[PDB]
């Protein structure tokens, strides 16, 4: 039961547009470079954050059909998703290489050790599923285009946008692991789990601070 | 939140 | 308030303690060599070996020790070899967060085949003794006190060892009362972290019965002194 | 048995 050409084309749309979006090596050098001060750690990260958000927005704007959405709903989707969106790139990065210092920078960047440890424990867990870079793309597109965000005027329209992306996934879980069937919901449930970790993300941003610096312009657009 | 004055563009 | 023959003991030990740093050789590896378990496990063991030598050179220099039964010294160093290592690991983790290395040290231990279940306590412990904010002077003696812990397993004469310990315990006794008068529980809370450390012995030795990478094997000194398999 | 590596290690000058 292989995939169709139409489905095969969206996939190669998604990757090509997922992988195209790189992060600027100016920073990729910085991580494997700069001083290891509590402060410098936090600056190096809010960079990564803000730079990522930009890549997100780029990525969403490529997503098929996003074009066609009430602008108040383009906004609403990207604010809802963005956090969770980042948790996936995170889970991608932290169980792939020869740059473990990103973990290192975080474990001295002003975040509480009570916050940090679960996030990684969750990240490790999602390592276990062992997920094709394909799967991360689709799973991201699905989180983005997720209709049930707060302040999302016309749902439906979003449901119908996300439907291809799901549908394609449901095949892959057959055409790559027909062993366990309840896999599709394996992923779609880990999905639902991530939609918690952002309330915990919330209560951190309040605490978080190092030698009282301040957050990048875009990233402040979440909360105060 | 308020007026997320954020241009998608670029 | 520290007699002059104590300030002689103290001065020496700090000479004793610092004289032996560890090679810049096996240190340009920490902050440069690449990052696999294959690689990292090798770095750590090699360091561990390196530090048993630093630990014996120091032990050698300690006051009197040299006189003790030859077949006791061995018994005293086959004991502290581990526990004193935990004291070092604290000095470099909770203390001393520079900008060179140290965090890239923790980095490699994270991906060393060492099991998370074993790690996240051992580090939450390095947080605990961190909160004390200890002196280089404070670690210095501790380590000596532990080398010289009267009743390690299978000692010939304890009094001979106790003998040698007491002058060190009574310095750090005063040193605490002097350099930290605010709460006298301290000195006992230091001695308590020692007891809290002999519990980390078992947990460690069990971990060895599991640590393994790409058909690598432990350095022969290491095996001897951690009684591996 | 005789853990000699350590015997030597300290026995050395
Ligand atoms: C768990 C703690 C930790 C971790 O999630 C952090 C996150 C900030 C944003 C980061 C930095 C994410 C960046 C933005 C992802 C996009 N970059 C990127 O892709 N570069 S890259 O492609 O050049 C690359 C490639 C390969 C290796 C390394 C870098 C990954 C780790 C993400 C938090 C610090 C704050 C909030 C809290 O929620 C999150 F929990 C925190
Ligand atoms: C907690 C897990 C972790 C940690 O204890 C490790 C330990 C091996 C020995 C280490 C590596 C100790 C070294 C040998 C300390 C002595 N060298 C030294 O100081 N060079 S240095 O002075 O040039 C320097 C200074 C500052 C930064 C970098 C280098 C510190 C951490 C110690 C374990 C991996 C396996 C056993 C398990 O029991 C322990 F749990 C493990």
């Amino acid at each position: 039961m292989e995939l169709t050409p139409d489905q095969q084309t969206l996939l190669h749309f998604i990757m090509d547009s997922y992988n195209k979006q790189r992060m600027p090596q100016e920073i990729t050098n910085k991580i494997l470079k700069e001083a290891f001060s509590a402060e410098e750690n936090f600056l190096i990260l809010t960079e990564m954050a803000t730079n990522h958000v930009q890549v997100l927005v780029e990525f969403t704007k490529k997503l098929p059909g996003f074009q066609t959405l009430d602008h108040e709903d383009q906004i609403a989707l990207l604010k809802g998703s963005a956090v969770e969106a980042m948790f996936l790139r995170s889970a991608e990065i932290f169980n792939k290489g020869h740059s473990d210092l990103l973990e290192a920078r975080i474990r001295n960047s002003g975040i509480s050790d009570e916050y940090i440890t679960p996030m990684f424990s969750f990240y490790k867990s999602i390592g276990e599923l062992k997920m094709t870079q394909e799967e991360y793309a689709l799973l991201t597109a699905i989180v983005i285009l997720s209709p049930d965000r707060q302040y999302i005027k016309d749902r439906e329209a979003v449901e119908k946008l996300q439907e291809p992306l799901l549908d394609v996934l449901q095949k892959l879980c057959k055409i790559h692991q027909p062993e366990n069937p309840q896999h599709f919901a394996c992923l779609l449930g880990r999905l639902t789990e991530l939609r918690t970790f952002n309330h915990h993300h919330a209560e951190m941003l309040m605490s978080w601070r190092v030698n009282d610096h301040k957050f990048t312009p875009l990233l402040c657009e979440i909360w105060d | 939140a308020l007026l997320r004055y954020l241009l998608d563009k670029d």
